[PDB]
DNA sequence: CCCCTCCCATTACAAACTAAAATCTTACTTTTATTTTCT
DNA sequence: AGAAAATAAAAGTAAGATTTTAGTTTGTAATGGGAGGGG
C-alpha cells in the first residue's frame, strides 16, 4: 500500500513496510507489554505514572482530524507525522483525566481519590438482591 | 477437534495485532530512527536517500484529501452516549459522534481503575461521561487545530505583505502547542522522553546496518569540487540559514550531505532543549510580584 | 464597643414592623447595613437584640413613605458635610 | 463629630467581607440525589458547601476551572456533578435575590468627602519617593517625565480632567517592582521569539551550527503570535495610547517616523415596574440607616 | 439497613436558585439580540438555545466587571461604586 | 509473569429471553438465527463481546481481567434488564483464561516435536505452531517459531503463572 | 431597545460581584458595556456560522465564539 | 502642583520624538546584558543580530509604556502624591495579571 | 522516473547615493496659568 | 473669600541650518528553471 492507515484498516502494516524496504533491516515492532517492560525501572522510581503509549483509538482521532482539517483548516494537509498522532492521543487522555484528579494527601499528590468513585457508587448484594445489577 | 478453536484463537491475535495503530505508528518511528543512528557516522547519504525515497514521508503524514478512512464505531456498540470518502459537515458531525465514544471509553476506564484501588462498586447506569464535559473536550481539540492553522495563515499573510512591500509538526510541536494553551505538559513530556529517547537506546544498532547491496544502489558522485568554502567567503549575510543553504543548487551532493548530517544532529539537541524549557515555563526566576491582597486595602489611623 | 452596637440595633428597629421581627432577622440586618461581624460574640449580640426587643413594644408603629425618607436623607447628608 | 472613624470601620469591614467572603450541614452528595439506614455519596463539608455556593455567585459555573482550587479535595466531576443535581432539584422545587442599594447623589458627595479626608491623614504612612535611578537600571525615568509633559498632560478624560503638568514621582519600592516586571516580560518575550526558533540553525559564514535571532523573526513572532500571549508591538501601542487618553492630534500627517515601523503597524493590525419602586424604597431606607448611624 | 443517596436540603436549593438565576428578563434581551443581527445586515437566525447561551455568558461577564469595578472603588477608599470606577476598570482591562 | 488477553465469563439470566425483540430494542446488536442462534453486542470500554441466548445463558468474551469481566457482565445484564425482560444477575463463573508471554529468544519448534511426541503434536500443515499438552496443572499451550508461547484453558491467575514457571526452563534451552 | 435591560437587573448583577452600593448614574455606562460585549460574541458567532456554511446560529457557535476569546461556557 | 486646565493638541513632533531608539524607556546596554543572561539559560550557541536586540527593545518598551499608563491612572484614581507599589499591583490586577 | 552537475536568465537586496521632509537653534510674540494685591 | 490685576510660564511663529527619512541607482549574489547525462 501507500499508507499505514490503509494498512491498519491478512497482511499487516509491518509486512507492508518490510516489503517497502525489500526486507533490508528487521522491522522494530514493540508490543504494549514490551514497551511497559522497558520503562518499569523508571516507573518504580515515580518519575512518571500511567501508560506512555495511548490506549485511545487513534483511528477515531485520525478520522476526526481529517474531517476537521479538510473542512475548516486546509493549510494543515500532510503537516503531521506519526509522533504527532501518538502524542495527540496522550494529550486527549490527559484532558479527560483532568476532570477527575484532585489534590489528595496521604506531602500531597494530584491523583484520583475517593470522590468520583463514591459520587456514582452503588453497593450491591447479589446474594440476596441480584436484581439491582 | 481443537484445531478449529486454536485457529480461531490465532486469527483473533492477528486481527488485534493489525487493528491497533499506535504500535504501527511507533514501529515506523523506530525504524527511521534506528536506521539513521546505525548509518549516520558512515553512509549518511545512502541511508538518507534510502529512508526518504522508500519509507516516504507520506507513509505516516496526515491529514490528506485521500485516506478518508471511516472507523464507523458508532454502529458497533450500545454502551455509548455517510457515503465513503465524503468531506462535508455531515461527516464532521459523524466524526464528532465517534469522538465522544472514545472519550467515554477513557472516562469509564479511569473510574473503573480508581474504584478497584479504593474498593468501591460502581453503578453502571452513571458511568457515561457527562455531555457538558465531553462537549468541552471536543471544543478544546478543535481549538488546538485552529491555533496551528491560524499561525500558518497569519505567517503566510505576513510573508505576502512584506514581499509586496519590498517589491511539518512532530511531538515536539504538539508539546509546545499544549504549553501555549496553558496546560501542564510535564507528565506528557516525561512520557515522551521514555517513548522516543529512552526506549530506542535499548536496541542494538549493529542489527540495523544497511546491507552492501543497498549501499551500492545509492552511491553519490565522487571527486567533485566543493563550493561551500567559496560560497561562504563571498556571501553578504553574516549567517546563512541551513534550510536556504540545503536547497541551493551551487552546492554539490557531498556538500549537502555533510550539512544535512550536522543539521540533523544539532536540530535534535536544539529540539530536545527547546521543549524541555517550554515545559518548564518562563517563570524560573521565581521573583514573583505579590498580588493585590487584603493587606493593601485596610486603613490604619 | 457593646454600647456602640446598641445604637445600631436601636436604629434598625425604628424602621421595621415588629410583627415578624426575629433575633436572626435583626442580626442579619446588622451585617447588611453596617457589615459588622455577627459570628464573633454572637451570644452576647443576641442578648442585646432580645433586651432591645422588649423596649420597642412601648412606642407605636410609625410608617414613613418614600418621600419622607428622601427629604430627611437630604437633610442628614448636607448637614454631615458641614461638620467636615 | 466622629464620622471619620465610623466610616473607617465601615470601609474596613466591607473590604474584609469582599475578600474573605467564603450555615450548611455536612452531607453526602450522590448522583441520584433527588429531592429536598446509611447515606451514600461523596462527603461535602460545611466549608466546602459554603465555598461552592459563594464561588457560584461570584464566578459562574463556567469558570469552575479556575476556582476549583478553593475545593482542593473535589474534582471537576464532583463540582459539576453537584451543580447538575441542584439544577434538577431547583427546577423541580416549588417556587417561592440580594440587590445593590442605589445611593442618592447627596450620599456619594458625602462619601467622596469622607474618602478624600481619609487619604489625607493616611498619606503620612505612604512610602516616600526615591532619590534617583542611574544608567545601571533598565528603565530610564527621565524619558517618562518628558513623555507626560508632552503627551499625557493633554488627555481629555473628563473624570481626571485637571491634569498635573509633571508625572507623579515613584517610591523606591515601586521602582523595584517595575524593574522586576520588565524582567518578567523580557523572559516572556524571549521565550516567544528566541526559544521558538531554537531549532532553526544557521551556518557561521564568517568563521557547529548556531541559532541566530533576527529582526525579521522578532517582528514575525510579534505579529503572528496568539493574542493571549500578550506580546506588545510599539507602533500599535502608540495608536492605542492616543485613543485611551482621548488625546487630540492631527490626522493628516504621518504618525510614524519611519516606513518600517509604519509597515509594522499595518502587519499587526491585519494579524410601571413595581420591582424598581421596591428597590428604590429599600435603598432609601438603607441610606437612611447609614446617615443616622454617622449622625450620632 | 438501607443505602440511600444523600438528600439535598431545601436551603441548598434556595441558595442555588439565588446564585444561578438569570437576572435579565428573556424578552427584552431577545429583542436586543435581534436588533444587533439586523444592524449587522445579517440574515442568520438565532436559535432559542443560542440566545440563552448568549445571555448566560453576558451575566458572567457583567459580574466579573463589577468585581473589578469594586476593586477600583476600594483603591479610592470608597464603599460605593461610581461611573468613574467603571471607566477605570474598562480602560485598564481593554 | 505472562499477560492475559482474553477472558470468557459464564453468566446465567433467570428469565427467558426473546432474541427477536431484544435485537430490535438494542441500538447496534445484530441477530440472525440462520447462522447463529445468539444475539451479538459489544461494549466499548471493556472491549467485550457477549453472546446472548434465548435460554438466558450469556457468555462474554474479550475482558482484560476477571474483575473487568464482572464489570462488563454487569453492564451487559443492565442493558438487557433496561429492555424490560426482568433479567437477573446470578451465578457468575469464569470459564477460561487465556494468557501468553514472549521469551524474546527465537526457538525452533521442530525439536520439541520428536523429543517429546507422546503428549505433543506438530502437524506443520494443520497448524503453523506446535501443539503441546502438559498434564498438571491443566493448561493447553502452543509453541511458535518466534517464541510467543501462548497458554489457554486455565481458571485463575495463580494456576496460569505456575504453568509458565514449569515451562520457563524448557523454553530457555532447546535452541 | 437597549433600555430593555432594566434597573433591577443591574442592581442584582452588581451585588453578585460583591458591590454593595452603587451611584445610581452608572446604569447608562453598564448598558454601554452590555452592548459592546454582546457585539463581539454575536460577530464571532455569525462568523463561525459562515465558516460552517450553516443557515442558523446554535449554542455551539456561541460556545466556539467565546472560546476564541478565552472564555468557557458549559452546555447544561 | 502645576496643572494644565486647557488640554491642547498633541502635535506630531513629540509623538514622533519618542519613537526614536534613543528616546525609548529601556536602556540600551542594561537590556543587552539582561537579554544575554536570559539567553544563557538556553544551553545552546544562540546569537543575536544587532537589529534583533533593538526589535526586542521596542516590544519591551511598549509593555512598560502600557504598564506606566495604567499605574498612573490608578495613582490618579487614588489621588496619590507618589506612585506606590500597590498602584502597580492594582493595575496588574485589573490587566488580568 | 529520479538522481546528478551545470547552465543561465531573472530577481532579490544591501550598499551607496541623492533629495526632500522633518526638526533643531535662535529669537520673538501671544496665550495660559500662577501669584500677589485688593475689596 | 473672592476677584482682579500682575507677573511668569508656556506655547505659538518664523526663518535658516542640520539631521533624519525616503527615493533612486547598481552591483552581484541569490534563486529557480532548464538541459544534459547517468542509473
Amino acid at each position: 500500500d501507500r499508507n499505514v492507515y490503509e494498512a491498519c484498516s491478512v497482511v499487516s502494516a509491518d509486512e507492508v513496510l518490510a516489503e517497502k524496504i525489500d526486507n533490508a533491516v528487521p522491522i522494530p515492532f514493540k508490543t504494549r507489554e514490551e514497551i511497559d517492560a522497558d520503562v518499569e525501572k523508571d516507573r518504580n522510581e515515580g518519575v512518571f505514572e500511567g501508560n506512555i503509549i495511548p490506549d485511545i483509538d487513534l483511528r477515531v482521532v485520525h478520522y476526526y482530524a481529517t474531517q476537521l482539517c479538510l473542512n475548516k483548516y486546509p493549510h494543515l494537509i500532510n503537516a503531521f507525522d506519526e509522533t504527532s498522532l501518538i502524542t495527540l492521543g496522550l494529550l486527549i487522555e490527559k484532558w479527560v483525566k483532568d476532570y477527575l484528579t484532585s489534590i489528595q494527601t496521604e506531602r500531597q499528590s494530584k491523583v484520583i481519590g475517593k470522590g468520583p468513585c463514591e459520587f456514582i457508587s452503588k453497593h450491591i448484594d447479589y446474594r440476596h438482591a441480584p436484581g439491582n445489577i | 477437534e481443537t484445531l478449529k478453536s486454536a485457529n480461531e484463537l490465532l486469527d483473533s491475535l492477528e486481527h488485534s495485532h493489525r487493528v491497533d495503530l499506535s504500535l504501527h505508528l511507533y514501529s515506523a518511528y523506530l525504524l527511521k530512527r534506528l536506521l539513521y543512528k546505525a548509518n549516520e557516522k558512515k553512509h549518511f547519504y545512502e541511508v538518507n536517500q534510502f529512508v526518504k525515497t522508500q519509507i516516504k514521508d507520506n507513509w505516516t503524514s496526515w491529514p490528506n484529501p485521500n485516506t478518508i478512512i471511516d472507523p464507523s464505531v458508532d454502529k458497533l456498540y450500545e454502551d455509548i452516549p455517510v457515503q465513503p470518502g465524503e468531506i462535508s459537515n455531515r461527516a464532521l458531525m459523524h466524526a464528532s459522534d465517534m469522538m465522544r465514544v472514545e472519550l467515554d471509553a477513557q472516562w469509564q476506564k479511569f473510574l473503573s481503575k480508581s474504584a478497584l484501588d479504593h474498593d468501591v462498586t460502581l453503578d453502571v447506569d452513571e458511568l457515561n461521561i457527562p455531555n457538558e464535559i465531553s462537549r468541552n473536550i471536543l471544543v478544546k481539540l478543535d481549538s488546538l487545530f485552529e491555533g496551528l492553522h491560524d499561525k500558518i495563515a497569519k505567517e503566510n499573510e505576513f510573508d505576502v505583505r512584506q514581499d509586496k512591500h519590498s517589491n511539518k509538526y512532530t511531538y515536539h510541536d504538539l508539546v509546545s502547542r499544549g504549553c501555549e494553551m496553558n496546560e501542564d505538559m510535564t507528565d506528557i513530556y516525561m512520557k515522551s522522553l521514555e517513548l522516543y529517547n529512552d526506549i530506542p537506546e535499548k536496541y542494538k544498532k549493529r542489527k540495523f546496518r544497511l546491507p552492501k547491496q543497498i549501499l551500492k544502489k545509492y552511491h553519490q558522485p565522487k571527486k567533485t569540487s566543493s563550493y561551500l568554502k567559496e560560497l561562504l567567503s563571498k556571501t553578504r549575510e553574516d549567517f546563512i540559514p541551513v534550510e536556504k543553504l540545503l536547497k541551493d543548487k551551487r552546492l554539490t551532493s557531498k556538500d549537502k550531505s555533510k550539512l544535512q548530517r550536522l543539521n540533523r544532529e544539532e536540530t535534535e539537541d536544539a529540539l530536545n532543549k527547546r521543549t524541555f524549557f517550554q515545559v518548564k515555563g518562563y517563570l524560573e526566576d521565581e521573583n514573583e510580584i505579590s498580588d493585590y491582597e487584603l493587606d493593601d486595602c485596610l486603613i490604619e489611623l | 464597643e457593646l454600647n456602640d452596637y446598641s445604637t445600631m440595633i436601636d436604629i434598625l428597629l425604628s424602621d421595621m414592623d415588629l410583627e415578624t421581627v426575629t433575633t436572626k432577622k435583626v442580626r442579619m440586618a446588622l451585617k447588611e447595613v453596617y457589615a459588622i461581624d455577627v459570628e464573633s460574640q454572637g451570644k452576647a449580640i443576641n442578648k442585646l437584640i432580645r433586651k432591645h426587643l422588649d423596649l420597642v413594644k412601648e412606642r407605636p408603629r410609625f410608617e414613613r413613605s418614600l418621600e419622607d425618607l428622601l427629604k430627611e436623607n437630604a437633610t442628614l447628608a448636607i448637614e454631615l458635610t458641614k461638620e467636615i | 463629630h466622629q464620622q471619620l472613624r465610623k466610616y473607617v470601620e465601615l470601609y474596613n469591614k466591607e473590604v474584609e467581607e469582599f475578600y474573605n467572603g467564603a450555615e450548611f450541614h455536612p452531607s453526602k452528595v450522590h448522583v441520584k440525589s433527588i429531592h429536598e439506614i446509611s447515606s451514600v455519596g461523596v462527603d461535602w463539608d460545611s466549608e466546602e458547601k459554603n465555598t461552592f455556593f459563594w464561588c457560584l455567585s461570584r464566578y459562574s459555573i463556567h469558570r469552575v476551572d479556575e476556582w476549583r482550587s478553593l475545593l482542593p479535595r473535589k474534582s471537576a466531576m464532583e463540582i459539576l456533578g453537584y451543580y447538575r443535581l441542584l439544577r434538577r432539584a431547583s427546577a423541580s422545587a416549588r417556587s417561592r435575590a440580594p440587590i445593590a442599594y442605589e445611593m442618592s447623589a447627596e450620599w456619594v458627595a458625602l462619601e467622596t468627602k469622607l474618602s478624600e479626608t481619609v487619604m489625607a491623614i493616611t498619606e503620612g504612612a505612604a512610602e516616600v519617593a526615591d532619590e534617583e535611578g542611574h544608567c545601571e537600571g533598565l528603565i530610564d525615568y527621565e524619558s517618562w517625565k518628558r513623555r507626560w509633559v508632552a503627551i499625557y498632560s493633554h488627555s481629555r478624560i473628563a473624570e481626571i480632567r485637571p491634569l498635573p503638568r509633571h508625572a507623579l514621582p515613584l517610591s523606591r519600592s515601586a521602582t523595584q517592582t517595575l524593574e522586576r516586571c520588565v524582567s518578567r516580560y523580557t523572559r516572556t518575550l524571549l521565550w516567544c521569539t528566541a526559544l521558538a526558533g531554537m531549532a532553526s540553525r544557521s551556518v557561521s559564514a564568517r568563521a557547529s551550527l548556531p541559532t541566530v535571532v533576527t529582526r525579521r523573526q522578532v517582528e514575525r513572532a510579534l505579529c503572528t503570535e496568539a493574542r493571549s500571549r500578550d506580546l506588545h508591538v510599539l507602533p500599535r501601542r502608540i495608536v492605542l495610547t492616543l485613543r485611551k487618553w482621548e488625546l487630540d492630534y492631527p490626522r493628516e500627517g504621518k504618525l510614524f517616523r519611519t516606513k518600517e515601523m509604519a509597515h509594522l503597524f499595518l502587519q499587526s493590525q491585519l494579524s410601571r415596574d413595581e420591582i424598581d419602586e421596591a428597590d428604590l424604597f429599600r435603598s432609601a431606607l438603607h441610606e437612611n440607616q447609614l446617615l443616622k448611624w454617622l449622625s450620632k | 439497613h438501607r443505602y440511600k443517596p444523600g438528600t439535598v436540603a431545601l436551603r441548598e436549593i434556595r441558595r442555588f436558585q439565588k446564585s444561578t438565576e438569570l437576572l435579565i428578563r428573556k424578552l427584552p434581551f431577545q429583542r436586543l439580540v435581534r436588533e444587533i443581527a439586523q444592524d449587522f445586515k445579517t440574515d442568520l437566525r438565532f436559535q432559542s438555545s443560542a440566545i440563552g447561551a448568549l445571555q448566560e455568558s453576558v451575566e458572567a461577564y457583567l459580574v466579573s466587571l463589577f468585581e473589578d469595578t469594586n476593586l477600583a472603588a476600594i483603591h479610592a477608599k470608597r464603599v460605593t461604586i461610581q461611573k468613574k470606577d467603571i471607566k477605570l476598570a474598562r480602560r485598564l482591562r481593554g | 509473569v505472562p499477560t492475559l488477553q482474553n477472558i470468557v465469563a459464564t453468566v446465567t439470566l433467570g428469565c427467558r429471553l426473546d432474541l427477536k425483540t431484544v435485537a430490535l430494542h438494542a441500538r447496534n446488536a445484530e441477530y440472525n438465527p440462520k447462522r447463529f442462534a445468539a444475539v451479538i453486542m459489544r461494549i466499548r470500554e471493556p472491549k467485550t463481546t457477549a453472546l446472548i441466548f434465548a435460554s438466558g445463558k450469556m457468555v462474554v468474551t474479550g475482558a482484560k481481567s476477571e474483575d473487568d469481566s464482572k464489570l462488563a457482565s454487569r453492564k451487559y445484564a443492565r442493558i438487557i434488564q433496561k429492555i424490560g425482560f426482568a433479567a437477573k444477575f446470578t451465578d457468575f463463573k469464569i470459564q477460561n483464561i487465556v494468557g501468553s508471554c514472549d521469551v524474546k529468544f527465537p526457538i525452533r519448534l521442530e525439536g520439541l516435536a520428536f523429543s517429546h511426541g507422546t503428549f505433543s503434536s506438530y502437524e506443520p500443515e494443520l497448524f503453523p505452531g506446535l501443539i503441546y499438552r502438559m498434564v498438571k496443572p491443566k493448561i493447553v499451550l502452543l509453541i511458535f517459531v518466534s517464541g510467543k508461547i501462548v497458554l489457554t484453558g486455565a481458571k485463575q491467575r495463580e494456576e496460569i503463572y505456575q504453568a509458565f514457571e514449569a515451562i520457563y526452563p524448557v523454553l530457555s534451552e532447546f535452541r | 431597545n437597549i433600555q430593555g435591560i432594566t434597573k433591577p437587573a443591574i442592581r442584582r448583577l452588581a451585588r453578585r460581584g460583591g458591590v454593595k452600593r452603587i451611584s445610581g448614574l452608572i446604569y447608562e455606562e453598564v448598558r454601554a458595556v452590555l452592548k459592546s460585549f454582546l457585539e463581539s460574541v454575536i460577530r464571532d458567532s455569525v462568523t463561525y456560522t459562515e465558516h460552517a456554511k450553516r443557515k442558523t446560529v446554535t449554542s455551539l457557535d456561541v460556545v466556539y465564539a467565546l472560546k476564541r476569546q478565552g472564555r468557557t461556557l458549559y452546555g447544561f
